[PDB]
């Protein structure tokens, strides 16, 4: 099957900038039936362009398409706030006909680097009474999205027992926030004293470590 | 012709 | 006014079946093919195949020729997608989409014809889990000791989604409710956090309002150091 490579997976541009998304095919792009789709959180995909450059009915004039050789391109002449979304290219073609989508490109708001505020929360007594202990590390309002969060329990690096969750870009300041939740049994939680998360991020002059002693 | 007959024609043609 | 109306969200156990509908409106159901597209959580679009609304003939994509069946009912101008022997991997939003195939020339080809999906249904969520509807355990994330962070851990609930608010919506600024994560338990956990002036932790109250409609569980927990 044909493979449509959309690169980068995340395109960081400021509102107001001109944006170009690339869909690079493993064969000649015009040998298939092309289209661009936009998808916003919680919504169905929305048709933007069909063929190389035909704009779908009702689509703003800032959207245009071009295709030559192996490159299919969506251009957004001026990014509006509602244009920060995921974009999918389409190639309906191939000998066993197949509708192939690209992997998708998220256009994210580029803003100035922002270091996170880091907070650590011990498990509450209510949950400790239930037999499980959740420790939460919060990275609040940072940009860009890449951050390294390392858990240590009595200096022992933790792996396989934490989950990270990141918000979407905040509507007001376009930053991310991230929670890292370390899950332990109440028993395990009591064997150790010092719980710590260390945060590495482009906006920090050196990594930040927040910790607490169980019981203080 | 129903446009879906055309879609069915394109499907078989691609098998070439 | 062209519209595709899809049936409601579905919760099924592994091995069960589901049958989702997509009813056309504002156009002749038999004049356009319908594509079925799946989107797994946090994933891209997957073409399941199409159904000829004129003949009833289905075309299944390479990986969906076994447990997926497309059907028609031109009387109710509606199409159907039935998944059999469901797997947790079948957990995804299923979308109905009107195909448009038109151009110029005797024979259709990419140089002269256009293939695109113009009208899409809103999507039908299908959650395949051996877990049962459970309500959320809301634990407080107490502030530590010029800005203080506090929150609520909404843990072990099923199925999505849970709503969380602060001061019943009076507290909107500084609030961050993290996407829900699926735990090894098959239950969901999410944290809601807000940043307040550390000086207001003794003066002002801060309560998180969790709402899990799937279990009619509504909870108001105050967070204090
Ligand atoms: C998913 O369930 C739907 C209904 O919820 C199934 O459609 C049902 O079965 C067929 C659909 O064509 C309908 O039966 C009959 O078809 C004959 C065709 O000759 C017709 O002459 C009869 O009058 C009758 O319509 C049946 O009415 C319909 N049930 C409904 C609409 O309630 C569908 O088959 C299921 N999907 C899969 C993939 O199995
Ligand atoms: C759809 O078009 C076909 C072919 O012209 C016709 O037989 C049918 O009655 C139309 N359906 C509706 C609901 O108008």
């Amino acid at each position: 099957e044909i493979v449509l490579t959309q690169s980068p997976g995340t395109l960081s541009l400021s509102p107001g900038e001109r944006g170009t998304l690339s869909c690079r095919a493993s064969q000649s792009v015009r040998g298939g039936y092309l289209a661009w789709y936009q998808q916003k959180p919680g919504q169905a995909p929305r048709l933007l362009i069909y063929g190389a450059s035909s704009r779908a009915t009702g689509i703003p004039d800032r959207f245009s398409g071009s295709a030559s050789g192996t490159d299919y391109t969506l251009t957004i002449s001026r990014l509006e706030p509602e244009d920060f979304a995921v974009y999918y290219c389409q190639f309906y073609g191939g000998s066993p006909r197949a509708l192939t989508f690209g992997g998708g490109t998220k256009v994210e708001i580029k803003r100035t680097v922002a270091a996170p505020s880091v907070f650590i929360f011990p498990p509450s007594d209510e949950q400790l009474k239930s037999g499980t202990a959740s420790v939460v590390c919060l990275l609040n309002n940072f940009y860009p999205r890449e951050a390294k969060v390392q858990w240590k329990v009595d200096n022992a690096l933790q792996s396989g027992n934490s989950q990270e969750s990141v918000t979407e870009q905040d509507s007001k300041d376009s930053t991310y926030s991230l929670s890292s939740t370390l899950t332990l049994s109440k028993a395990d939680y009591e064997k150790h004293k010092v719980y710590a998360c260390e945060v590495t991020h482009q906006g920090l002059s050196s990594p930040v470590t927040k910790s607490f002693n169980r019981g203080e | 012709k129903n446009e879906q007959e055309l879609l069915e024609l394109d499907k078989w043609a691609s098998l070439w | 006014q062209v519209q595709l109306v899809q049936s409601g969200s579905e919760l099924k156990k592994p091995g069960a079946s589901v049958n989702i509908s997509c009813k056309a409106s504002g156009y002749n159901f038999t004049s356009h093919a319908l594509n079925w597209v799946r989107q797994a959580p946090g994933q891209g679009l997957d073409w399941l195949g199409w159904i000829n609304t004129n003949t009833g003939n289905p075309t299944y994509a390479q990986g969906f020729t076994g447990r997926f069946v497309f059907s028609l009912d031109t009387s109710v101008g509606s199409a159907y997608l039935q998944i059999s022997s469901l797997k947790a991997e079948d957990s995804a939003v299923y979308f109905c989409a009107r195909v448009r195939f038109h151009g110029s020339g005797s024979f259709p080809q990419p140089a002269d014809f256009y293939y695109y999906m113009d009208v899409w249904g809103k999507g039908t969520t299908v959650t395949v889990s051996s877990a049962s509807t459970k309500g959320p355990s809301v634990f407080p994330l107490a502030p530590s000791s010029g800005t203080a962070a506090l929150g609520c851990l909404v843990k072990d609930y099923f199925p999505e989604p849970v709503t969380v608010s602060w001061n019943s919506g009076a507290l909107t600024s500084g609030v961050h409710t993290f996407p829900a994560v699926l735990q090894s338990s098959g239950l969901y956990s999410l944290s809601s956090v807000v940043t307040v002036p550390s000086s207001s932790l003794g003066t002002q109250t801060y309560i998180c309002n969790v709402n899990h409609k799937p279990s009619n569980t509504k909870v108001d927990k105050k967070v204090e150091p």
